[PDB]
DNA sequence: CACAGTGATGCAAATCAAGTGTGAAGCCAGACAAAAACC
DNA sequence: CACAGTGATACAGCCCTTAACAAAAACCCG
């Protein structure tokens, strides 16, 4: 068995529904700890189950990948999002990721974070605060959910698209020649870019970046519409080359099986990653000196390793859970009792039944 | 089938040569009737009842107005109805629901622009075309670069056409209402309708991507209901139809949908003035409409009660 | 029923003698298939398949499983399904769909806590009882005023 | 008309085309159909 | 005094399996015989 | 390379009729 639509709204099955803050830690652990107990129990057993007159035995492998970056930082015991310690796979600082930018290796795991929290709590070498935080590499809490280090694909799309949006807004103002600017000059650059994007690419402007905006934005037509507003031409060829590199490197971490359908784009990832990084460090040093986004570090440093280990990225993305969130509001308004003591049960039952595949072979039985 | 031609390719000639002589040549129903009487000689009386129920469209089949009411009244979109119909016909073998091209063809009977109607006197500044449906509510507002920038989308019904459609679908209710008040059915007295009008804008309707003008993210709907219908019998006035649940969502009939702001006055007046012109014309005439074999005569009274205090102060010209 | 005999008394006998000398004696069959041919040259295949439905076994009645699959896959509510079922049964006579409670009693095969199973090492700190479905997600948190205050609502399956 | 606004918010995203051009006519046609007494009396088949 | 849902629950009402042996009714036979809506 | 719609439109494919030839199986008996 191999699931055809791994990011569908029809294959994600709901398991636990609660009404609590994502960032409130205590009630979150209070609800989720029985689930972790059952998972670490059944990670070492053999389920015997009768399947059409014969008993058969199943073993299990759980892969936690449908988590956004903020929740991995929260429940894996790592620091917050804006720290010096960026990547949830490797041990590197933010200034080091802007000096090397390609060559890393995956080092963080779950047992390592557990032992590092033990090191932080015991303080077994008697160091100061800052030397201890250097020793434990930013772990300051107890990790209570085992996960696989990977990259969420959907939020990588949205983060890289917003970063390119800021690059476009910073190139029409020539900030490499006006390194100081007011508030209102930047506001006017944003308004000019919004008007020209609506005039050219038929895009209405939004303050929260979506995924459809991210797919419609990362084209060459948008860099032509933006290059219409730059006075120079060296900035034209730089934006042209950079968007070409990003489109050469996008469909490796977005395809469901990059080893088969786009193999030559998969193979050229390290070469194109070094080209993207040297272009960022040369022709865009007014934006990437002393800093980088952590999604650029993930996208440029760790994608071939995740591809080699787990076979695919984007099959394991959080797209299916977000489409489940689309279903959840519909099921809460349309298919539930309107009482606070009954709504979670009815919604959980309906969202279970909707994803049930026995009720889905019926609706395409006309294709027999 | 080809061998059922090959075996009956003489009796087929016999039945087509008897069809033209006995009744005139109606090839379907004579063999239908022979099949009914053959079930009578074979003594099945429930089976022939199922046969005539099928050939009147009753025992299954579901005549497509009923399927339209089912697709409409349970909030079923056309894609979901297509899924349901397709898998029901795939499982049962029968065709319980109608395909949605039949729904579309049975839909146009109730949309505006179907019936004949005659105003008496004719309406000022109103054409007498009787096939006008969904029209652009701009009414030909000039969208050139030289003059005032309009940025709204609107669609509307012509007012008299919509009043004809809304009077024609509740024909049966008017007939039953005059029946229950000991009146006739051939009566064509001058009906006095009363029509309650209401307009209110909305907020946070999101604008879409794509080609079109720079539309604001607000909508304004203009709608009406039909509260009472009163006919004059004898000396005094009797009522025929009454809206039983007047604040329903089933009886606020839509008339015009624009993507404007009710704060804005220019685009609001520009979109909304054709409907006020039609209403002002219709306030002083008579409508003749054929209602169940008889031409009958209507006249209207429009009441604008359904506006909030802000819109009344902003439209009737008072201070804020 | 009576007064159509003086117009069909003539045609019936050349139906009778032809079907006797050609097919073997059937009459209902040979006026059945002639009306099939008349309907199909008439191009009214829907009534032809409904006559086939009256001849063979009726397709009235769906399974409760397929009405469940329809009601949950087209985003129908239970009240909308109820009035659809009520209208279809009150118009067409026969009961094409199924009532609500049949869908209820046939949805329990698909919710968890219906099938038997076991784990060959029995799992630590979870019961081997196999009929638990929608359980409370708090797992019996201390909801007294003397404790850390809780204010959330949580419902969950068992993971196994 | 406020309940009609609820119906409009439903009909904009359930049973109308997603385009800036021809979505207002779809919503207006469907909300015309929904308020027809001739179709509502078919859902009252028990007299 | 807004009004059409939102689904589970539970009580009442409707249907039905079954015996076997009755009644009620449709209808076959061809022919004999009055109502009636047009010239 | 997210994916299952949302509706109208367009077109294609399959199925009747005419009437005469055709590929082909099912028994008969020289
Ligand atoms: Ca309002
Ligand atoms: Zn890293």
């Amino acid at each position: 068995f191999e699931e055809p639509k791994p990011n569908s709204e029809l294959c994600c099955k709901p398991l636990c529904l609660m009404l609590a803050d994502e960032s409130d830690h205590e009630t979150l652990t209070a609800i989720l700890s029985p689930l972790i107990a059952e998972r670490e129990a059944m990670k070492s057993s053999e389920l015997t189950l009768e399947m059409g007159g014969i008993p058969r035995t199943f073993k299990f492998i759980f892969r936690g990948t449908g988590y956004d970056e903020k929740l991995v930082r929260e429940v894996e015991g790592l620091e917050a999002s804006g720290s010096v310690y960026i990547c949830t796979l490797c041990d590197t600082t933010r200034l080091e990721a802007s000096q090397n930018l390609v060559f890393h290796s995956i080092t963080r795991s779950h047992a390592e974070n557990l032992q590092r929290y033990e090191v932080w709590r015991s303080n077994p070498y008697h160091e100061s605060v800052e030397e201890l935080r250097d020793r434990v590499k930013g772990v300051s809490a107890k990790p209570f959910i085992e996960t696989v280090p990977s990259i969420d694909a959907l939020h990588c799309d949205i983060g890289n698209a917003a970063e390119f949006y800021k690059i476009f807004q910073l190139e029409i103002g020539e900030v490499y020649k006006h390194p100081n600017a007011s508030k209102e000059e930047r506001k006017r650059w944003q308004a000019t870019l919004d008007k020209h994007l609506r005039k050219r690419m038929n895009l209405k402007p939004i303050m929260r970046m979506n995924g459809n905006f991210a797919r419609k934005l990362m084209t060459q037509e948008t860099v032509d519409a933006v290059c219409e507003l730059i006075p120079s031409e060296e900035r034209h060829e730089a934006l042209r080359e950079l968007m070409d590199l990003y489109l050469k490197m996008k469909p490796v971490w977005r395809s469901s099986c990059p080893a088969k359908e786009c193999p030559e784009s998969l193979c050229q990832y390290s070469f194109n990653s070094q080209r993207f990084a040297e272009l960022l460090s040369t022709k865009f040093k007014y934006r990437y000196e002393g800093k980088i986004t952590n999604y650029f570090h993930k996208t440029l440093a760790h994608v071939p390793e995740i591809i080699e280990r787990d076979g695919s990225i984007g099959a394991w993305a959080s797209e299916g859970n977000q489409s489940g969130n689309k279903l959840f509001r519909r099921f809460r308004k349309m298919n539930a009792r309107q009482s606070k003591c009954y709504e979670m049960e009815d919604v959980l039952k309906h969202h279970w039944l909707y994803t049930s595949k026995y009720l889905q072979k019926f609706m395409n039985a006309h294709n027999a | 089938r080809r061998a059922q031609k090959h075996r009956l390719r003489e009796l087929k000639i016999q039945v087509k040569e008897f069809a033209d002589k006995e009744e005139g040549g109606d090839v379907k129903a004579v063999c239908l009737t022979l099949f009914l009487l053959a079930l009578r000689a074979r003594n099945e009386h429930r089976q022939a009842d199922e046969l005539e129920a099928i050939m009147q469209g009753r025992g299954s089949g579901l005549q497509p107005a009923v399927c339209l009411a089912i697709r409409v009244n349970t909030f079923l979109s056309c894609s979901q109805y297509h899924k349901m119909y397709r898998t029901v016909k795939a499982i049962t073998g029968r065709q319980i629901f109608q395909p949605l091209h039949a729904l579309r063809n049975a839909e146009k009977v109730l949309l505006p622009g179907y019936h004949p109607f005659e105003w008496q006197p004719p309406l000022k500044n109103v054409s007498s075309r009787t096939d006008v449906g969904i029209i652009d509510g701009l009414s030909g507002l000039a969208s050139s670069v030289d003059e005032y920038p309009v940025d709204t989308i609107a669609k509307r019904f012509r007012y008299d056409s919509a009043l004809v459609s809304a009077l024609m679908d509740m024909e049966e209710d008017i007939l039953e209402g005059m029946r229950s008040q000991d009146l006739d059915d051939y009566l064509n007295g001058p009906f006095t309708v009363v029509v309650k009008e209401s307009c209110d804008g909305m907020g946070d309707v999101s604008e879409k991507h794509g080609s079109g003008p720079a539309v604001p993210e607000k909508a304004v709907r203009f709608s009406f209901t039909v509260m009472r219908i009163t006919i004059e019998h004898g000396s005094q006035n009797v009522k025929v139809f009454e809206e039983p649940k007047p604040n329903s969502e089933l009886c606020c009939k839509p008339l015009c949908l624009m993507l404007a702001d009710e704060s804005d006055h220019e685009t609001l007046t520009a979109i909304l003035s054709p409907l006020i012109a039609e209403r002002e014309a219709m306030k002083s005439s008579e409508l003749t409409l054929e209602m169940g074999g008889i031409p009958r005569t209507f006249k209207f009274i429009f009441r604008g009660t359904g506006y909030d205090e802000k819109l009344v102060r902003e439209v009737e010209g008072l201070e804020a």
